[PDB]
């Protein structure tokens, strides 16, 4: 046992290993330990998956370095691509055209929508939701259900909602239950009338056939989804009105705005609502488990700045809260050296010292795969894997050496303390947060029947059920602004800038012959950012701080823990053999462990 | 009558063949799961994690012996003992090896699986290893790219469940229905090739009238692929049509044939 940020960790009480976690992506291993009243009292983090792209990198063409890292992760895919051209253009000092910075904006923006929608129905809803009392549910009250929770969304019928029971069932009855075969269904961890799990699934399905029209955003101006393409100076989607023969041309523009007004649909009445919905219900059921580092520490860059180049405009404006104090944002430098730095204590790396934190330009990425001397099983065969040694292929970021939480969460979190010191470029996430507040309390209350609560927004977000919100809001915002930057696109097309690429450095020959560059990005689970070394044109250091990888990490050299350990501790289990709780926690992260080992 | 099990491991990989199966618009990727094969493993989406996870594997063996397809995305790693990728405690080659052993088929998704894709890229070092490297004494069908076309994915699938076959493959073990064409065989900008007409600089003149990439890098003449045709997320577009030349993705080592914009030699 021994005490850390607040926490008493304790690995006394029976242990309890899931291997594989899945719906996630990659390959992830947690372990925990319960107390006699089945309550989580320790909880270990294994990234179980490394392939090196950081030694790849070295000695290649930095023109060519997006599309290697953009293959860390086809999820949350091209947000790599973004932050490698970013350092790229940061390290040779090239400023990219208006159209360039409009078009990665709604490229940006396409993938938070889809990774979060397609996260939250495909990969974490089957932790809130029980299919098997879906087939129970009375499609009457599930249509009155859906038009409480959603009025405007048009698929209300008691017929429509009949029709997708009915196919469940015989999905069901043919023994054959694929995706849903061996599940937890009937746990009392399960709080939804079957009314709500039927609604849930019809929209599960409803999610899988609209998110493949999404990327085509990304399919106009990327050529392709999954892995868009990327261009150092710009973006290789040429612009000609009068011009099929172009890339881009307005046809392809109003294509975009098509898929763009659906999206806001999308997120207007089916994401926000159901999450809302079911938010309301945990939280009447007394669920406010997982808040973990975020009732303390959080973290973003910064992004989506309304002025290229002015951070000071940035709509999900960033930085570093700490020890819960929400009226102090201190500024995050990704250059300073004594900010963001890795540990590998307690990884499966080396470096010279492992008493001391490297900032990434001064990464070193060296395996070291060894086990602890209180292993149970072998090398090849772990039964219990021994967290006081390293016990994780993720790195461990700090900031200043606090660990901290990362996400659509901390942006929203930032984001109400920014507004609340008068940042005037956040007021819509504030509102969206104020809203949800009423509705979860209120509203949503109200027209179930249920008590009536008076939980803050320091009190909500800080939870399992917060961040699952925060991620929602973070889709519909998202939506909002790639609406705003389509209309200043083409009004800027219009006013006769067609420009998509800066070519004035393109050529090596050009290059100072040593350079350094960061590129970050708020991609759809956190912090990421990209530091590159380049010296005679080719990559001398490349490291990547990825968003799980702040998330997931190991133990520091200090023994302080990482976002997922916290967040698991002190949530009893119904059933320590059924990891219900543990998923629903750790899927609310959304954990990308391809992104976290790189 | 069953719908053929499906067993769908993943190694190292990104992800990106499982995001590229649910684009597909002909069939749908929820007609596939819900009326055409049984999905009954398959970490990105499955409920059971875990013991719960790991159990189905021997259920579907036993009650489906020789009757199920393996899909396998990603690749295993021969470095670090294999535990550079593991699954309840093992390397991931003991979980491909077992599962491999009583599969009527094995489809190598994507590139990772086929050829090694990115972290096979020089220096390796995971000793990443294509799936027909480790196991030599089933049949496999290549599906490569990175990721492969959403429609060739589920065309795949499609043509297998129909058939109870693999089909025609050429000497690279990818089906001849989808690998047959070189991307330049059918581009659009292929009478610009032809024309010497191409783009020099980013965003010249000749990239806003759509000119031949070929001198910008494209790897389209030596690269098989139903990209010029087929397309992408439902015929919307591809690499080229967008402006960026083929970097190769489909072909073995694309990775280690030299910078994506160096023009290929002799024209
Ligand atoms: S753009 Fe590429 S594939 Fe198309 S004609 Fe030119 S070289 Fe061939
Ligand atoms: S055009 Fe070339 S790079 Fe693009 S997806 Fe097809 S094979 Fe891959
Ligand atoms: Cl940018
Ligand atoms: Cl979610
Ligand atoms: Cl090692
Ligand atoms: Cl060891
Ligand atoms: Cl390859
Ligand atoms: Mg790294
Ligand atoms: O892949």
């Amino acid at each position: 046992a021994y005490a850390t940020q607040g926490f008493n960790l304790d690995d006394r009480g029976r242990r309890i290993v899931v291997d594989p976690v899945t719906r996630i992506e990659g390959h992830m291993r947690c372990e925990v330990n319960v107390d006699a009243n089945n309550v989580i009292r320790n909880a270990v983090s294994t990234g179980t998956m490394w392939r090196g792209l950081e030694v790849i990198l070295k000695g290649r063409d930095p023109r060519d370095a997006w599309a290697f890292v953009e293959r860390i992760c086809g999820v949350c895919t091209g947000c790599h691509a973004l932050a490698s051209v970013r350092a790229v253009e940061n390290a040779l000092d090239i400023r990219i055209p208006k159209n360039a910075h409009l078009i990665r904006e709604i490229m940006a923006k396409t993938l938070q929508v889809h990774d979060h929608a397609v996260h939250f129905y495909h990969l974490h809803a089957l932790d809130w939701v029980d299919v098997m009392s879906a087939l129970k549910a009375d499609p009457k009250r599930t249509s009155e259900l859906q038009q409480l929770v959603s009025p405007a969304h048009p698929l209300s019928s008691a017929g429509y909602f009949r029709d997708i029971q009915n196919r469940l069932k015989r999905f069901v009855e043919s023994g054959q239950l694929g995706p849903f075969m061996n599940g937890y269904w009937g746990s009392k961890a399960y709080v939804l009338p079957p009314e709500a799990n039927l609604m849930a699934v019809t929209h599960y399905l409803e999610a899988l056939d609209l998110q493949k029209e999404w990327v085509k955003i990304h399919t106009i101006f990327g050529g392709k989804n999954p892995h868009p393409n990327y261009l150092v100076g710009g973006v290789p989607c040429a612009i000609n009105l009068d011009a099929a023969s172009a890339p881009v041309n307005m046809e392809r523009l109003s294509f975009v705005k098509a898929r763009i007004d659906e999206i806001i649909e999308f997120n207007k009445n089916v994401y926000v609502p159901d999450v809302l919905a079911i938010g309301t219900l945990y939280k009447q059921a007394g669920w406010l488990y997982g808040g973990g580092l975020a009732a303390t520490n959080v973290l973003d860059y910064g992004e989506y700045p309304n002025v290229a180049y002015n951070k000071s405009t940035d709509q999900l404006p960033g930085g570093a809260i700490l020890n819960g104090n929400w009226d102090e944002v201190f500024p995050v430098d990704p250059r300073d050296s004594q900010q963001v730095q890795e540990f590998v204590s307690h990884s499966w790396y080396k470096y010279a010292d492992e008493s001391v934190g490297l900032h990434p330009w001064d990464g070193v990425t060296e395996p070291n795969y060894v086990l602890g001397a209180n292993t149970k099983g072998t090398r090849t065969r772990i039964e219990q894997i021994d967290e006081s040694a390293k016990y994780s292929w993720i790195k461990s970021p700090r900031w200043r050496g606090h660990a901290m939480e990362v996400g659509p969460l901390s942006r929203y979190i930032l984001a109400y303390a920014h507004a609340r010191s008068g940042n005037k470029y956040a007021e819509r996430p504030k509102e969206q947060l104020e809203y949800s507040a009423q509705m979860i309390n209120s509203a949503i209350p109200k027209a179930l029947g249920l008590p009536e609560t008076q939980y803050t927004l320091k009190q909500l977000l800080p939870s399992t059920i917060g961040r699952t919100l925060a991620r929602a809001l973070e889709s519909q915002y998202c939506g909002e602004m790639m609406h705003s930057d389509w209309h200043d696109l083409v009004a800027n097309i219009r006013a006769g800038d067609t420009a998509t690429a800066n070519v004035d450095k393109w050529d090596p020959a050009t290059w100072p012959l040593q350079a350094k560059g960061v590129g970050t990005v708020a991609a759809p689970r956190g912090a990421l950012g990209h530091w590159i070394r380049i010296k005679d044109g080719r990559i001398e250091n490349y490291q990547c701080v990825v968003p799980t990888t702040w998330n997931g990490s190991p133990r520091d050299y200090k023994g302080q823990i990482g976002a997922f350990e916290a967040s698991l501790m002190n949530t009893p289990m119904v059933n320590p053999e059924q990891p219900v709780e543990i998923l629903r926690t750790l899927h609310s992260f959304d954990p990308c462990l391809a992104c976290s080992t790189h | 009558k069953p719908r053929t099990p499906v067993l769908w491991l993943h190694g190292l990989e990104c992800t990106c063949c499982s995001e590229s199966f649910i684009r597909s618009a002909h069939p749908l990727a929820k007609d596939v799961v819900l009326s055409m094969i049984s999905l009954d493993y398959d970490d990105t989406l499955m409920a059971a994690a875990g013991h719960q996870a790991e159990a189905i594997l021997e259920e579907i063996m036993t009650k489906y012996k020789g009757n199920y397809i393996l899909a396998v995305e990603g690749n295993p790693p021969l470095n670090q003992d294999g535990m550079s990728c593991i699954i309840g405690g093992r390397p991931f080659i003991e979980q491909l090896k077992y599962v491999a052993k009583d599969a009527k088929a094995i489809i190598s998704w994507g590139s990772c699986a086929s050829w090694g894709c990115v972290q096979a890229a020089k220096p390796n070092p995971t000793q990443a290893t294509p799936v027909h490297k480790v196991i030599t004494d089933k049949p496999i069908i290549k599906v490569p790219g990175c990721p492969p076309i959403a429609e060739v994915m589920t065309g795949v699938i499609t043509y297998m469940l129909t058939f109870d076959r693999i089909p025609e493959l050429d000497r690279q073990g990818r089906p001849k229905m989808f690998y047959s064409q070189r991307i330049h065989d059918k581009c659009y900008r292929r009478p610009h090739f032809d024309a010497g007409q191409f783009v020099e600089e980013w965003d010249d003149e000749s990239a806003r009238k759509g000119f031949c990439l070929y001198k910008m890098g494209c790897k389209g003449p030596t690269t098989y692929n139903a990209c010029s045709t087929t397309r992408w997320n439902e015929g919307t577009s591809f690499c080229i049509q967008s402006g960026h030349g083929c970097i190769g993705c489909s072909e073995d080592g694309f990775w280690d044939k030299g910078s994506f914009y160096d023009r290929l030699t002799g024209i």
